[PDB]
């Protein structure tokens, strides 16, 4: 089983499945968010591949004490990037593309939308999937707003940091981002 | 001029308004110019074809190339992305005669302000 | 001419043209193929149509496609744009010979309007 | 020769903004004529306009409007038509030689919105 | 060519008018500015414009505001008519007058300045 | 031929000023500007200004700054008249003085760093 | 220009559309002329090398390097920014073919609207 379509409509309808159970606890205790994200989605998606990137040539001289420090701190920052931006809910579809052939690559880019219609026109969101070697099954390692990327803007901001500081500096800056929510929901 | 030329091509889907030889650069700086531009009979997708001198010559695959543009009113241009190498993972250095595997779209106008501010 | 060129024509409607004029090129994906060729508009209803041609190598096209106008850069030439639609065999699609219509289109943007909705 | 015979038509309004002499005039985007004339009242200080339509179209309804609009972004002036719709019974009166349309729209001014709004 | 007469005004920043540009009520043009000159007293400006003569019907209660055309196009003097009523003194214009209240030009600086507290 | 005089005054960035450039006051061109240049030690810039004798009798306490003309205009320095009072607010500006208060210039990058930072 | 002038060196990261023989301005004054730019074969990173006037010739070790554009619609040039002068403590001066460090880079119209709101 290697089809990412099927993956992925049954991972919209467990997401808006386990979503759906619960409407006034969540804006009670935000901490309800952060739980979810781990209770799914994170085994579909990689994070040595990702988490790679950012690095950069660096990488080749990272001291074995350093890296899993750096991998270990970048699960924790994702999740609350993530709970945060789940602040929304209104019934919005998700209409799939439709089926195609066998892919000519191993790498593939897959499409998705949402619409409602209290809100504004909708947007697309491209997803990769990419087809490893021997892995059997494959993962996502980004994601694209609308022409804009997100491993783009944060590989070189955090920039002139790997410079003068180093792997040390973005450790524990990484992490110190807090634990917090919005009050404008 | 030294002209121990390497040709790479790569695939697209919306290219906005980028014309023939064109330069390409790299950190700002221009290493290049494209050279041959079609279309494919099979499925209708863009594909572009380019050359590099011999001077930088060790790029790993794990890549990225985008289009942007300049100042505010000039023309449209390929901006590179540099990666790293590592065993098993990612290695292969590029080759002639190969292909560049990632690409992002084109940016649109127009759009994004009917979007926003709506 | 540009040397033979076999080409064949293509109706549409519209609503509001803006600003569009004769021979102005059309394109796919950045890439031009064929050009305009006569617009003009109806005494029973007043509402602008255009016949355009297309060249004849290309001849895999599905009914089901889109045509919107629009604007390049920022203030300069205004051209036409199509995108093909997903086929579906097992069903009933059709191909596009010599003398046929487009079903769906889209209008043109303006400014005023969405200055006065908005910012007021 | 420009055209054949044509027919005139005549408008008022409240501030013409730039508007010169020899503008055109379209509806949907297609031109269908120029401008003739633009004076004042000198009893009432109220700008009036004169503009002529070529013999071709021949059948709009009274109930239609006008207005003025920039053309493109950074360019010049060019009189708007919107023709109304087709209710027999009701509204009848075609556009004969020499009539007065009903309803108008005014201009609009760049600096008078700052002040207005976003201020 | 016509017989025309003179008027007086004062302001408080020119904002860049030069001479010879037209004057306009309603979007129409009538009279030309004449010229603009200081004073040794105050150090403020002034401005000496004239007129056609068979526009004769506007009274006291008037403005001048200062505006510029199109976008970065150039820029004139807006004349604005007062409603007039009875029982109070409508006071017609006549040659050698001042007008009394106005408006003043407009800087870029202040705006971005305000925009932002 | 003018009969002028000089006067001398501070700064701190100048943006863009070219020589040969008016000093309006109230958009009435009354003076030049002839000479810019550097000390060498702090290193802070300083200008050399030239107006006319006829304008004369100024309070000592006044404004200075730049100015930018329109949207894509140039620039041109300009004077802001202060005040004058018995006692505490004395005197002229004689033949070859210093100006006190100044204001400096605008540049892009802190406006949009003021914005979204 | 038969003044000599000393000439220092300094690296970048994305310089943008900055070209050569543009102006070196303090204050707002222009003093000297740059040189050459190119790049590095080892790690791929823009520098550049830039010539002094003579005159000038006191600052401290500690200053500010950074490229910004010019006017509203113009071109680009480097400014520089003097630095905090400490006595007692050591500072010295700034000698012949020596490096500053601490810089920063320019900005390109995408970045902006990507950061707005993510």
């Amino acid at each position: 089983q290697t089809n990412p379509y099927k993956l992925m409509d049954e991972a919209a309808q467990k997401t808006f499945d386990r979503l759906k159970n619960e409407q006034p606890q969540i804006r009670a205790n935000p901490d309800y968010l952060r739980t979810i994200v781990d209770q799914e989605l994170l085994p579909y998606v990689q994070v040595k591949y990702a988490g790679a990137l950012v690095l950069g040539q660096y990488y080749k001289s990272a001291t074995p004490a350093q890296r899993e420090a750096y991998f270990a701190a970048f699960r924790e920052y994702l999740k609350q990037a993530y709970g945060q931006a789940l602040a929304m809910y209104h019934g919005q579809t998700y209409q799939i593309a439709p089926e195609q052939p066998l892919g000519d690559k191993t790498i593939v880019p897959i499409r998705v939308t949402i619409i409602d219609p209290n809100g504004r026109p909708p947007v697309r969101l491209d997803f990769q999937w990419r087809k490893n070697s021997q892995t059997g099954n494959w993962q996502a390692y980004d994601m694209i707003a609308e022409g804009v990327s997100m491993i783009t803007t944060k590989q070189n901001e955090w920039g002139t940091l790997l410079r003068t500081k180093g792997i040390d500096g973005l450790t524990a800056q990484l992490k110190s981002i807090s634990q917090q929510k919005i009050t404008l929901e | 001029r030294t002209e121990p030329t390497y040709t790479l091509y790569a695939t697209f889907d919306n290219i906005g308004g980028l014309k023939a030889r064109s330069p390409v650069s790299i950190g700002g700086v221009v290493v290049g110019r494209v050279a041959d531009i079609t279309l494919d009979p099979k499925t209708y997708l863009p594909r572009v074809t380019l050359e590099i001198e011999q001077r930088y010559n060790h790029i790993p695959d794990t890549s990225s190339l985008s289009i942007r543009t300049s100042g505010l009113l000039g023309e449209q241009y390929l901006a590179l992305n540099v990666g790293f190498e590592d065993p098993e993972l990612g290695t292969a250095i590029l080759k002639d005669g190969d292909t560049i595997q990632d690409t992002k779209s084109a940016m649109v106008l127009e759009d994004l302000i009917g979007q926003f501010l709506y």
